[PDB]
């Protein structure tokens, strides 16, 4: 059991898409014949490929602002049954 | 069983029985122990859709004790007896707002 | 030949001559017959834009004489008499309302 | 330090003190100095929103002594006491309103 460290050059990956970086890196490494497990710990992303991303829409300091919500944490709830209500049923529940 | 009544509510800190003076005072030694930057807004009404409350006087930069923000609070509260009144947190590092709760209601 | 004044009406079984308290024991019998949950509602304003009631206490589940809604009306009746009361019926199979009445209106 | 209380203003000479007659008096000459039309305007409610005020009589083409134009705002301000009264100056060479000033608020 050993921890592999593996250098991937900056050049070979698309520009603002997980989707290659995902496909590249965990494409079909796993599945092979010589070994019998593999799993990835970590992964390092340089600011250089970061800055391509949109990156979230908003963030923490952004939604705060909008919801006027300061100094505690958000309290939350979901709705129980999971299938089964019927939509005005639904509302008043969510009221 | 029992039904809960209609009661119009002011974001944080509003659930809790209204504040005593001393109360108060703890929860602005707060602002000053962790570096943020204490400050008073008021306002005439308290709806959900506005966002922006009138600053009183500027934003207290130079504050040694927990004392001098409440007399500023008392100074709104005696000049605006018909005014919401809060006190707020400015942070400089985030740029966030780290507290906010209402210390006066229009009374009456 | 008459001219039909203008009158405000509050859904089914407005048309007819106010209910009596044996009217409405009647009609109470006739949810619990059929075997649908009986709930009370009420509200401060009768619009027909609005179609949330809010709920007093929960929905009678386990409810085996028509006596025992009746007396859970007369409980949110003295404790609001400023408030429209409606009853309603739910159904679990079907999964919506069978019958909705008001039972109470707004006192001078 | 001050804060500074909240009042309603009503554009140009409106964050001086109240207009004398004296001071009326030399702002109407100005006008007639330079060669533009003097005009009495009325109004029941000042709101950044409306743009047309109602023309007292019309435009005084023929003025020849400031004295008639203030003659004009004191039979405006006799017949309408609840009512906003301005002067206005109507240029004819560059076709735009060169002065405006409100002169009388409602009284009470």
């Amino acid at each position: 059991q050993f921890i592999a460290y593996i250098a991937y050059p900056l050049d070979l990956f698309e520009e603002g898409s997980i989707t290659n970086v995902l496909t590249s890196i965990v494409g079909n490494v796993f599945g092979f014949k010589a070994l019998r497990a593999l799993r990835l710990e970590d992964i390092r992303f340089p600011v250089a490929y970061i800055k391509t991303f949109q990156g979230p829409p908003h963030g923490i300091q952004v939604e705060r602002d909008k919801l006027n919500k300061y100094g505690r944490p958000l309290l939350g709830c979901t709705i129980k049954p999971k299938l089964g209500l019927s939509a005005k049923n639904y509302g008043r529940a969510v009221y | 069983m029992q039904t809960l009544p209609k009661e119009r509510r002011y974001e944080t800190l509003s659930y809790l029985p209204p504040l005593t003076d001393v109360q108060i005072e703890k929860q602005v030694q707060y602002i000053l122990s962790q570096g943020y930057i204490p400050a008073v807004e008021f306002n005439e009404v308290s709806e959900p859709t506005e966002l922006y409350w009138t600053l009183w006087k500027l934003p207290l930069f130079g504050a040694k004790t927990s004392r001098e923000v409440l007399a500023e609070v008392q100074s709104c509260r005696s000049q605006y007896p018909g005014h919401y009144i809060r006190v707020v947190g400015f942070d400089n590092i985030k740029q966030c707002q780290i507290l906010s709760f209402i210390v006066h209601k229009p009374s009456r």
